[PDB]
């Protein structure tokens, strides 16, 4: 059951300065955390090979 | 049936209250002109509609009445004492009808009031009938007066919220009511009452109530219209309504109605209370849980350092046993003896079966304590005011061991000195004060000239103050001519007009020493200033010394079933200081240590005049006395005299007086407390208690710990052999050898031992505040005056201290909350006749209630009854409001009403400012804004309202010293900044120039505001409503950019099955979860709450919260150092002083609240009763890196920016009504750098 | 704690009232009858078979 509130649950809590325009840890959770089909993506992956 | 007898309109709103049709403006409007234009008796036509099951039997001996001509005698020569039937103590009133002396007014026929004939006699000849007539229909008339409004219309809410079943809500923890109408003994016994006046088939209500005071019904030929049916329907409403918002049980409830129907039978309805006022909670309250099996759960709570910061900490839970009982007899065998003699034993054997089942502490087993507490009938008890003075104030006290004369020394002057050989409990007393007086004759901070103009500022009252008299009538006897009005003067002899009389002298002058001629004249500010030395001293007894941290969570932990609690209350705390023991004490040791003072300084304007000194036979010698021992020898010399009271009350007649006594209406009383504690513990006690183990016990105790002083009431908490404590050789016999103590020297100690604790009348049993909701009764309010001051919108003031003052009780909402709002509706259309023109009224449109604090019952998108009681009032609750239904409002907005072209960034394209005064919001909004009570008019002599001279020279009291420099330097220096540099206020930062205005706008504030002004008040009311700006605030409009989402309940605070606060169980929905996730006892964190405030010491005319917004406010900009020492010269503070503040105020380490306070967020009293401390802080996030967005991201400017958001956060947590939960910024609309400075443009004014 | 806290002094005041009477006494008389009771009853039973 891949849960997404694991790898983001490890990422929010970096230590990064609020002061700095481009926040590192807001463009990666830009990245992959909208969801589309709860990621889906993978089953379709493993069920091709 | 009930419902289908109502009115149109009436029938509509009863619907919209309770929760099926979210009430409209028109619901709201209908429902409000439906009662003020209807007659107020026909609303006793509804309880002839349900029928009744409750065996409750009135006596027709209620109507019997034993007339006033026998019980109202002039004894004296203009004094109407009424001559007691038994009693010193019987004299409250009468139980005789007004039938005679009514004639029917011709406005309202038969509805009488006083005889003009025989009004007339009164006041130009008495008739010792034609007086005691007057002084009975002016009590029973004001004793019927002691009510918020007319109580047929607070019985007529009480319908509209029985009219129909309350809506399920839909939570989970939601239990419909179990009060049945038709099973109500209260209710049922004001329909048999009701029977009576009945002439053919309508209902005549014995007193409809007017501003004046009651009007009287005229009875016809053949029945009479006794008093004390009014009062005996003021009692019943009353117990109807307590037993709707409580969940009485029927059965509970009909022995309270018995309760009523003795008292109203008997001659004196009044009187027959008083003696079974505690005749209720002595059956419960005191005597819970003797019987065997006891045990449930009860709170731990920890004493942190005793001795000083009482800093209660909740620390776990303790699991009860047949061990750790109240070891204190219960109450039944004494007061159910007091109670047999009326005939209500059967009352006492009820509640007595009732309490007997419930045999541990549990929610059900402390919410009957509360539902026995309510019976007691919370009115208030009217006396003459000549009458009561003479059975009150004047009580000398009885000494069993006086100081002998021989124990003195000689005389120098006026005061005697205490020899060194007498002890006992004077010398202790002596003691204590003179070590205290020498402590204060050498101190630097009595000299500082802002110390002196905070010390004047303390005399003329800023709150209070009495009816004195006038200055030249009594400085006859002196040659002092008193200032006189430049233009027509407006105020009568105001504590500050006393100051504005006589300023020439810094407010005194050694030439007028004529301060003992009349004082203390109720029904001086020379002699407030003459009493400087005396509670000067008593500050400092009082060092140790506010009731939500340092009361509420104490009582909880004195009533823990660990330690065994003593309450020690003192009866007459006023009438035990005399001159012939404790003032002489007091005044001869004050002259003592005011000795180590230089002898020849003057104190605040008094010299330092010579004495004779004839202390030693062999030799008297003229000795210079100090400053501050001159007030000595004018203190003893007025001590000593009593104090004249100029005693004229406007009940009576033509009782005029002059009576002179020994009691004060300032903290001495209070201070006298712990010293005279201090030796009981320490030398009296273990000198004599004739018990091994109860010595022990004292010598291991202090008075800095196991003694809470406060007033009169005292808390007395034993040492750590507690719970195990034999009742029958130790606390017993440690009582009698108290109440033995006390009475040698006046002190009526009166002692009530058991294991609950009362401190200032806030009980609280087994670690479990209970609140008594008779203590401020629904119906009940005093006004004590003959007639009233009600114009119009000076009613909705009293239901918003009607709803709060019911919440901080744990009282059940879903009743409460309908009925509030019941009741605000009806304070919601109001009106003025011009006395030669045309009659005028007004529409608060619902809306300005919510503003004010009331949450609504159902919004047009919810469910009702899902905004809870706790919701903030102002534009922290306009604002968790609209982010509730933000949502909602946006999707109903795009498809009714047309988009707009442009865009508002809170909202979208969605217009929604349309919409919200569509359902009337904005005229809610700015409604409740606009002034309430009428303007003094601006009516001067001359000058156009300039030159006032009695304005202008208030000042001259406040200026002494050349303090008048620093407040000049602070006006100029901050307006030379202000208005061409930058942070332009246009307004003043609260400078001292304000405080005399302030006086005269507390002093200009007359009675009967002409109808100039408050027609003028109409006028600018109905202009707000009609035409309420479409644009909202300038807080809330950029508020509503905050997007507040709240997550799952935050973890809890106590394990919630012990139960903390009287009922809070779930019945109650949120009261059990708002107690219970967080906690009680609010002592948090030092960052968040530490009572700092960063001046301390204003001068009693500034807000000491908005110097404190100030000088934060302008930390929050780019403020130069000058505009912070500008503003603080401006309160008068010196400019060394200044500085230190200036440079301490940064928002590092400063209190989170302070911040909230610069954009007027604060923490409201709702929940000061609640641990948001670290709810704040811990929880309630401005950022939490994952839910939140990036864009709502305060970077650089988070250290004040973190608070707002912080309260805006627990702002919407505590609105929604379920458990509290941690909420979350989630974004902003528009960047947090784009709203932080959006508050800076705010923030410049 | 307390600031000049005598701890023998603070438990000789705090265990005072339970060494009042017969409190550990009565584990005593309850510990005999424990014992000729049971063997009454391992005698009874056995003398039976």
């Amino acid at each position: 059951v891949l849960d997404p509130t694991v790898l983001t649950n490890a990422i929010t809590t970096i230590s990064e300065s609020t002061t700095q325009t481009i926040s590192p840890i807001s463009e990666i959770l830009r990245l992959l955390q909208p969801m589309g089909n709860d990621y889906a993506a993978f089953w379709k992956c493993i069920a091709s090979w | 049936e009930l419902f289908n007898a109502l009115p149109q309109p009436l029938q509509q709103l009863s619907l919209a209250l309770a929760g099926e049709i979210p009430l409209t403006d028109h619901i709201f409007e209908q429902a409000a002109s439906t009662w003020h234009v209807q007659p107020r008796s026909l609303t006793y036509k509804l309880l002839d509609h349900i029928p009744f099951a409750t065996p409750v039997v009135v006596p027709p001996s209620i109507y019997h009445s034993l007339d006033w001509s026998k019980c109202f005698a002039v004894n004296q020569d203009r004094v109407e004492r009424i001559p007691t039937i038994d009693n010193p103590d019987d004299v409250y009133v009468p139980n005789s009808d007004i039938g005679p002396l009514l004639t029917s007014l011709h406005t309202i026929p038969d509805y009488g009031f006083l005889h003009p004939t025989i009004e007339n006699d009164a006041t130009t000849l008495r008739a010792e009938r034609a007086r005691c007539a007057s002084t009975f229909y002016k009590i029973a008339s004001s004793q019927a007066r002691q009510v918020k409004l007319d109580p047929i219309r607070m019985l007529g809410f009480l319908l509209l919220v029985q009219a129909r079943p309350r809506v399920p809500s839909g939570l989970v923890t939601d239990q419909p009511t179990r009060r049945d109408p038709t099973l109500s003994p209260a209710l049922h016994a004001i329909w048999q009452v009701m029977q009576y006046y009945k002439v053919a088939g309508v209902y005549y209500a014995p007193a409809l109530v007017v501003p004046s005071g009651a009007i009287w019904w005229i009875p016809p030929p053949g029945k009479r219209n006794v008093v004390s049916v009014q009062y005996l329907l003021t009692d019943l409403i009353s117990l109807a309504i307590l037993a709707h918002m409580t969940d009485m049980s029927p059965t509970l409830e009909l022995t309270g109605v018995l309760m009523y129907l003795r008292a109203a039978s008997s001659h004196s309805y009044a009187y027959t209370l008083l003696q079974m006022k505690s005749v209720f909670p002595a059956l419960s309250l005191r005597s819970m849980y003797r019987n065997k099996g006891f045990g449930g759960k009860a709170p731990a709570i920890e004493w942190t350092e005793p001795r000083s910061k009482y800093k209660f900490r909740w620390t776990g839970v303790t699991q009860l046993h047949d061990g750790l009982r109240p070891r204190s007899p219960s109450m039944d065998v004494p007061t159910l003896e007091t109670l047999a003699k009326y005939e209500l034993v059967d009352i006492g054997h009820t509640i007595i079966r009732e309490r007997n089942a419930h045999p541990q502490h549990n929610h059900d087993s402390v919410r009957f304590v509360r539902d026995v507490m309510a019976l007691t009938s919370g009115m208030y008890l009217v006396r003459q005011p000549t009458m009561s003075v003479l059975r009150e104030y004047s009580q000398v006290p009885d000494i069993k061991d006086p100081i002998p004369p021989s124990a003195w020394t000689g005389p120098i002057g006026n005061v005697r000195y205490l020899l060194p050989s007498v002890q006992g409990p004077a010398r202790h007393l002596y003691d204590t004060w003179r070590a205290a007086a020498r402590q204060i004759a050498q101190d630097p901070q009595w000299h500082d000239p802002l110390n002196q103009a905070i010390m004047r500022a303390q005399y003329v009252t800023a709150r209070g103050g009495s009816s004195a008299s006038l200055k030249f009538a009594l400085k006859v006897t002196g040659i002092v001519l008193p200032e006189y009005d430049d233009s027509k003067v407006k105020k009568s002899s105001k504590i500050y007009q006393a100051a504005q009389i006589a300023r020439i002298a810094f407010m005194l002058l050694i030439a007028a020493i004529h301060a003992e001629v009349t004082m203390g004249i109720r029904n001086n500010v020379i002699q407030q200033a003459i009493s400087a030395p005396h509670t000067l001293v008593a500050n400092y007894i009082n060092k140790h010394m506010v009731v939500t941290d340092k009361v509420i969570p104490l009582i909880l932990y004195a009533s823990t079933p660990p330690n065994t609690v003593v309450n020690v209350d003192i009866k007459a705390c006023d009438a035990s200081i005399t001159y012939n023991y404790f003032l002489s004490v007091i005044c001869g040791a004050m002259h003592e240590g005011f000795e180590v003072g230089n002898a020849d300084a003057a104190f605040m304007g008094v010299p330092s005049t010579i004495v004779s000194d004839r202390r030693s036979p062999v030799a008297p010698y003229s000795r210079p006395i100090s400053g501050l021992q001159t007030m000595v020898q004018h203190l003893a010399d007025l001590y000593a005299a009593g104090f004249r009271y100029s005693v004229s009350d406007a009940f009576s007649s033509g009782n005029k007086f002059s009576f002179p006594t020994s009691t004060f209406p300032s903290t001495e009383h209070t201070a006298n407390n712990s010293t005279m504690m201090e030796y009981f513990l320490n030398v009296h006690a273990p000198s004599h208690v004739k018990s091994a183990s109860l010595k022990r016990i004292l010598t291991d105790m202090t008075i800095q710990r196991n003694y809470v002083c406060q007033g009169d009431d005292g808390i007395l908490l034993l040492p750590h052999e507690a719970a195990s404590k034999i009742s029958a050789d130790d606390m017993n016999e440690l009582l009698t050898c108290l109440r033995d103590y006390g009475q040698l020297f006046g002190w009526n100690y009166d002692i009530d031992w058991s294991d609950t604790a009362e401190y200032l009348k806030l009980y609280a049993l087994m670690g479990c505040r209970i609140p008594n909701t008779s203590r401020h009764p629904p119906v009940g309010k005093e006004y004590a005056a003959p007639q009233t001051d009600e114009i119009w919108p000076s009613l909705i003031d009293i239901v918003i201290g009607h709803h709060l003052n019911g919440v901080t009780d744990v009282l059940n909402w879903r009743e409460w909350l309908r009925f509030s709002w019941a009741f605000a509706c009806y304070s919601s259309r109001g009106g003025y006749t011009n006395p030669r023109g045309q009659s005028f009224s007004a529409q608060y449109p619902w809306w300005t209630f919510v503003y004010l604090g009331i949450p609504p019952i159902l919004l047009p998108g919810q469910t009702p009854f899902i905004h809870s009681c706790y919701m903030p009032p102002g534009d922290q609750g306009m604002f968790s409001i609209l982010n509730g239904w933000r949502d909602w409002l946006i999707s109903h907005a795009s498809t009714t009403l047309p988009p707009l072209r442009h865009n508002h960034p809170v909202w979208g394209l969605s217009d929604v400012p349309s919409l919200l005064s569509q359902f009337g919001v904005y005229a809610g909004y700015h409604a409740a804004q606009h002034y309430r009570r009428p303007k003094p008019a601006p009516e001067t002599a001359s000058s156009d309202s300039i030159n006032q001279i009695t304005s202008d020279l208030t000042e001259y009291l406040f200026y002494d010293s050349a303090l008048k420099a620093r407040v000049m330097k602070g006006r100029y220096n901050w307006e030379r900044l202000s208005s061409s540099l930058s942070l332009n206020v246009g307004s003043r930062v609260p400078s001292l120039f304000d405080v005399p205005g302030k006086w005269v706008a507390a002093g200009r504030d007359a009675e009967k505001p002409p109808p100039s002004s408050v027609e003028d008040m109409f006028t600018s009311l109905n202009r707000c409503i009609r035409r309420p700006t479409h644009s909202f605030s300038r807080l809330l409009e950029l508020y509503l950019r905050v997007h507040v989402a709240l997550g799952e309940s935050i973890p809890l605070a106590i394990d919630p099955d012990v139960p903390q606060v009287a009922g809070a169980d779930p019945a109650n929905d949120d009261h059990w979860f708002k107690y219970t996730c967080l906690g009680d006892i609010p002592s948090a964190t030092r960052n968040y709450f530490g009572e700092s405030l960063f001046v301390g010491r204003v001068v009693s005319g500034l807000d000491v919260e908005a110097v404190d917004a100030t000088l934060l406010r302008l930390k929050i900009l780019g403020a130069p150092p000058e505009a912070f020492i500008a503003v603080l010269n401006g309160i008068g503070m010196s400019d060394s002083e200044a500085h230190q503040i200036a440079g301490r105020i940064s928002l590092a380490n400063a209190q989170l609240v302070q911040i909230a306070r610069v954009v007027h967020l604060s923490i409201p009293s709702s929940w000061m009763t609640l641990n948001t401390g670290p709810y704040i802080h811990h929880h309630a996030y401005d950022f939490k890196p994952g839910i939140t967005q990036p864009s709502a991201k305060s970077r650089d400017k988070s250290i004040w920016m973190s608070p707002i958001l912080k309260l805006l956060c627990t702002s919407y947590a505590m609105t929604v009504a379920g458990p509290v939960r941690t909420s979350i910024v989630t974004e902003i609309d528009g960047s947090a750098a784009a709203l932080s400075g959006n508050l800076r443009v705010w923030m410049r004014d | 704690t307390e600031t000049n806290l005598i701890p023998s002094h603070h438990y000789g005041k705090a265990f005072a009232p339970l060494f009042a009477s017969n409190a550990m006494f009565t584990r005593n008389q309850r510990a005999v009858i424990t014992r000729e009771a049971f063997v009454c009853a391992r005698s009874a039973v056995a003398q039976c078979q």
